[PDB]
């Protein structure tokens, strides 16, 4: 199914229609797109899937994901091989994160390196994760 | 065989040629107390096509049963969207939730199920969920 | 001078927690289409 309507319908635990507060601003990081904080200030106090489909539709049209993650990536792509440390990621993902069991980071680790190399060709990754 | 006499007076009253579409099939299925879902209906079709004598008919009905369907797992569903677990739902969220997910109904046939079984805002989904279950056979 | 992770921390973060919704939504989409079923059983 399309990736906004699915992120909208996944994102609304309640199943009431609307998406509210920071599920929003995961909603939209669910579909790659990093709202900078002007954007998340503007973020109305709920968004109905009308709302949802129009700020996707508006930003979308000016914000590709997947080279910006891309790029998010090769800021870390210290050797400039195209190809990030699963470990640093790993141990990032787990100092900062949030939402993830560290068995859910794991299973990601495993997904992006289906090699055991401890190398991310965070491309091919990014790529996978955008369909 | 349930009332073998007036299922058949039903599927001939709308067969033509000794057929009847899927469509009808759905219907006198529902009629005669069993609930098929749209896949059921798909499935059905990729072996049989768009039309049913009454034997395909009656082997339809014999693979629509659904001997899965139970209470807890049906409650489990719609608890899904209840971050209490207290057992409630409002309105919007039975509309949303069952004009969204799965095979979803259409406005009319949601309003028309909120105007007989919907009392209140707040829905108790487990009571809901076995009224939904009754009348099956 | 590296820089922070946590915007990439954060979309990956927001994905995953999407792909878990995903999958037990379909632990339940099956029994929300029985519920539907037996609606429309109700409704002839
Ligand atoms: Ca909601
Ligand atoms: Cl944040």
């Amino acid at each position: 199914p399309p990736r906004v309507r699915e992120a909208f319908a996944l994102f609304d635990t309640d199943g009431d229609g609307e998406i509210s507060g920071r599920d929003l601003v995961l909603a939209i990081r669910s579909c790659g797109v990093s709202p900078t904080p002007d954007e998340i200030k503007a973020l109305p106090m709920s968004m109905a899937w009308p709302d949802f489909e129009a700020w996707m539709s508006k930003k979308l049209a000016s914000y590709n994901p997947e080279e910006e993650l891309i790029k998010s990536f090769k800021a870390f792509d210290r050797s400039n091989d195209g190809t990030v440390s699963a470990d640093e990621l790993s141990q990032v993902m787990l100092a900062l994160g949030e939402l993830l069991s560290d068995e859910e980071v794991k299973a990601m680790i495993k997904e992006a390196d289906p090699n055991g190399t401890g190398k991310i060709q965070y491309a091919n990754f990014v790529k996978m994760l955008l369909k | 065989m349930v009332e073998a006499d007036e299922m058949y007076a039903r599927f001939n009253a709308r067969a033509s040629g000794g057929k009847v579409s899927t469509g009808d099939a759905m219907i006198l299925a529902r009629q005669l107390g069993l609930a098929p879902s749209y896949a059921d209906k798909q499935a059905f079709e990729e072996k049989s096509g768009d039309n049913l004598d009454y034997a395909s008919f009656q082997k339809f009905v014999g693979t629509s049963t659904h001997p899965e369907d139970n209470i807890e797992d049906l409650v489990e569903a719609f608890a899904y969207f209840d971050v209490s677990k207290h057992g409630y739902l409002t309105r919007k969220q039975m509309g949303n939730i069952l004009m969204t997910y799965g095979e979803p109904l259409t406005t009319e046939e949601f309003n028309a199920l909120a105007a007989e079984y919907f009392t209140s805002d707040q829905i108790d989904y487990r009571q809901f969920c076995k009224a939904m279950l009754e009348a099956e056979n | 001078m590296a820089s922070s992770w946590e915007p990439l921390v954060s979309v990956l973060e927001a994905y995953y927690a999407g792909r878990r919704h995903k999958k037990q939504l379909l632990k339940k989409t099956p029994f929300i289409i029985r519920a539907q079923a037996h609606i429309r059983r109700h409704l002839v």
